[PDB]
């Protein structure tokens, strides 16, 4: 329906186009009129704190030593989202203390990670979740509201009598003792510590946004126009990482003065709201006096590699983030300029020896035999979420993985009888896993159900698969290394696809690692499975480049093998390597069907992948045509059910190995191991990451 | 240098 008032705003009206929901066009209109009239937001607001401006109240590293004889109780607010529960278990073991309390908000869409906090809930008085949990997007306005929430409820929650709020994310890892941050705490209790930009605040505010009006909905964050700022305050904001005595979250939550009243209306429409609201509520409040300019934490800012408008798809509006912690910073963590006691960001996926270092400098080694300290599981599928949320890519090749399992299973006992290790799969796969060593990817782990055919019982297995090395090089140059996949990651320079995983309907991705060297040009080419050149260019490495990737524009469907992908350098080769773009036996979670699997399994519909053609150096680079094998690619399009499952477990064989596997319960296959007492399954022991009972000194690790 | 995370349009 029409609107209720005319709609000219060049902003709002390219929210309006791009806005799928019906709901959200309606919301988008009621917001962007009630502002033209000047009813939305607040023109002026009363400040209430009598100094004429900031007050920002000597670091001795040895002041918290004492003891103190109040300590301070704690709780903790924990945002976390991902599938890095593991993780999240180890930090948790870090900061747990039996007179501390924790109250975790579990993203919306993270429903595996709260499955998994619920189970720690359970086991701790002191632990409880929250049960709202909202979609808490990058930059959105609902982070606030999910603190401000958070507040409201702590104060109601009687039986807990915290002191200090602390908010923190599965990223986040302290980098000082529980005992020193309580003494540091217990001496400061009436101070509030939030980090503030320092520079030029007018250039703080256009970069943030905040003269920009906001709004939030269908989980992204659409420019609706301009606004003005309040006038009679001073507006500031720096860090959304902070930690804030109970005094001032009291008067946040149930103040209703001039001052709290309109800055709520005002960040209920702004973007990264938490990095201002409590600025400046605090600076323009009677408590101002209480501000120290120190959040207390070490955030591993890279503006070099972490602002690459990565999030351009989820806000109106370019941002940046942190980078992940490695081994060479350690020493930046014994620093003593100023008081710190965490730090972000930290992943498992993309470095763990750091984190290995971190906890045990500041509680110890575990005890010697301790098994897993060098591995990391991760779960990156579970049976409770649905197969309709995995994608036809990953059914097909999860289903594939488990079946090169069964085969090892069979070839690995050696008997002239009846095989006892003869299995028939079932269903779908119950759960996948990420798998690392030493910080080097090792493949996944799938747990499946078969049917064992010599006693005709159904068993419970998990398989282990380990990517074949495809790598070659062929005068020291600098290249390094050279992959395809999807998903790049600038910040962290790696595929989040940690698999390699490649559909039909995908858009490849060929990325190149140098070394230091002079400029140098070389040449990438890209050659399907029955060598077809697809695309050809020339790339600049300059002397200062460490990676380099570009996404060739390749007319769909890919026609499924294994791709080559060639390096030269003026005609002399340099290396290769290789990617599988596998065919699909689901269509829609289903059975592919003969016309499906015809239209997506016989390349590209334009009859080429480009409109420039290469055909010319097929006999220059020894990639002749074979007239056969062309004609074979026609047949296997063709195939489905048997047929094509042959044609893709043959692929998927010579690309991966199947590593081991292992039974969880009971077992006829005479020489299968049962997965508890191996060093590869994801039902091994992981004491890191396990949770038992509080000990006499109120602590986990 | 936690200067916010915001860098412009
Ligand atoms: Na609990």
């Amino acid at each position: 329906q029409p609107p209720k008032c005319d709609i000219s705003g060049k902003e709002a009206i390219s929210a309006l186009s791009r806005a799928k929901s019906k709901h959200c066009r309606q919301e988008i209109g009621e917001t962007y009129c009630r502002h033209k009239l000047g009813l939305l937001m607040p023109e002026k607001v009363t400040r209430f704190c009598p100094l004429e401006g900031k007050a920002n109240k000597q670091w001795d590293e040895d002041s918290v030593e004492y003891m103190p004889a109040n300590p301070v109780r704690i709780a903790f607010v924990l945002v976390v989202h991902g599938r890095a529960s593991r993780q999240l278990q180890r930090m948790f073991k870090a900061i747990y203390h039996k007179d501390h309390f924790y109250y975790i908000h579990v993203d919306k869409r993270s429903n595996y990670l709260h499955r998994q906090v619920l189970q720690v809930s359970r086991q701790y008085s002191n632990v409880r979740v929250t049960p709202w949990r909202m979609a808490t997007i990058w930059g959105g306005a609902s982070l606030l509201s999910t603190y401000l929430q958070s507040m409201r409820d702590l104060l109601e929650m009687t039986d807990w009598p915290w002191d200090f709020f602390i908010n923190l994310s599965a990223a986040d890892y302290p980098i000082r003792t529980n005992d020193q941050l309580v003494a540091f705490l217990s001496r400061y209790r009436d101070m509030n510590f939030l980090k503030s930009h320092g520079r030029d605040n007018a250039r703080f505010i256009r970069k943030q946004g905040l003269d920009r009006l906001f709004l939030e909905c269908d989980a992204h964050m659409w420019r609706l126009g301009d606004r003005r700022i309040p006038e009679g305050i001073a507006v500031d904001g720096g860090s959304d990482w902070f930690l804030l005595n109970r005094r001032f979250v009291e008067y946040v939550t149930f103040s209703t003065d001039d001052l709290v009243t309109k800055m709520k209306q005002f960040y209920s429409y702004t973007l990264l709201p938490a990095e201002s609201f409590f600025h400046t509520v605090l600076e323009n409040s009677p408590h101002c006096d209480t501000m120290v300019d120190n959040n207390l934490r070490i955030t591993n800012w890279n503006r070099k590699l972490g602002c690459k408008c990565q999030y351009k798809h989820i806000v109106d509006w370019c941002g940046c983030s942190p980078n992940d912690f490695k081994p060479q910073d350690f020493h930046r963590f014994q620093q003593t300029a100023r008081p710190t006691f965490f730090a972000r960001k930290f992943e498992a996926v993309v470095n763990q020896e750091i984190i290995g270092q971190l906890d045990y400098y500041l509680y110890g080694n575990y005890p010697a035999g301790t098994p897993g300290l060098r591995s990391y599981w991760e779960n990156v599928y579970d049976e409770p979420d649905g197969i309709h949320s995995l994608s036809d890519v990953t059914l097909t090749l999860y289903h594939s993985f488990a079946r090169l399992g069964l085969r090892r299973a069979e070839t690995s006992l050696h008997t002239d009888g009846e095989n006892s290790c003869r299995y028939y799969p079932m269903g779908h796969p119950a759960s996948v896993h990420l798998y690392f060593l030493a910080d080097r990817f090792q493949g996944f782990l799938i747990k499946h159900h078969a049917t064992n055919l010599a006693v005709s019982k159904l068993e419970t297995l998990e398989t282990w698969v380990m990517p074949k090395k495809v790598f070659k090089i062929a005068d020291f140059g600098r290249l390094q290394f050279s992959e395809v996949g999807t998903d790049w990651d600038a910040k962290e320079r790696l595929f989040r696809n940690f698999g390699g995983l490649l559909g039909p309907m995908d858009e490849p991705v060929g990325m190149q690692k140098w070394g230091k060297g002079p400029n140098v040009t070389v040449t990438v080419i890209w050659v399907d499975p029955v060598n077809v050149i697809a695309a050809t260019y020339d790339i600049l490495i300059e002397s200062t480049a460490e990676f380099t990737h570009y996404k060739p524009p390749l007319n769909l469907p890919l026609r499924p093998g294994v791709w080559t992908v060639k390096i030269l350098h003026h005609w002399v080769p340099v290396a290769e390597t290789k990617f599988l773009v596998a065919p699909l036996t689901f269509s829609n979670r289903q059975p592919i069907k003969p016309e499906e699997a015809l239209k997506l399994h016989n390349g590209p519909l334009r009859n080429a992948y480009m409109e420039q053609s290469f055909q010319s150096l097929n006999p220059v680079l020894s990639l002749p045509i074979n007239p056969a094998q062309v004609e074979q690619a026609r047949r296997n399009a063709a195939s489905t059910g048997t047929a094509l499952e042959g044609w893709l477990d043959s692929l998927v064989g010579g690309m991966w190995t199947a590593m081991d596997i292992c039974a969880t319960g009971p077992t006829a296959c005479p020489v299968m191991q049962t997965c508890s007492q191996t060093a590869w399954s994801s039902f091994s022991p992981d004491p890191k990451s396990e949770l038992g009972a509080v000990k006499p000194d109120g602590r986990l690790r | 240098e936690e200067e916010g995370s915001g860098v412009g349009q």
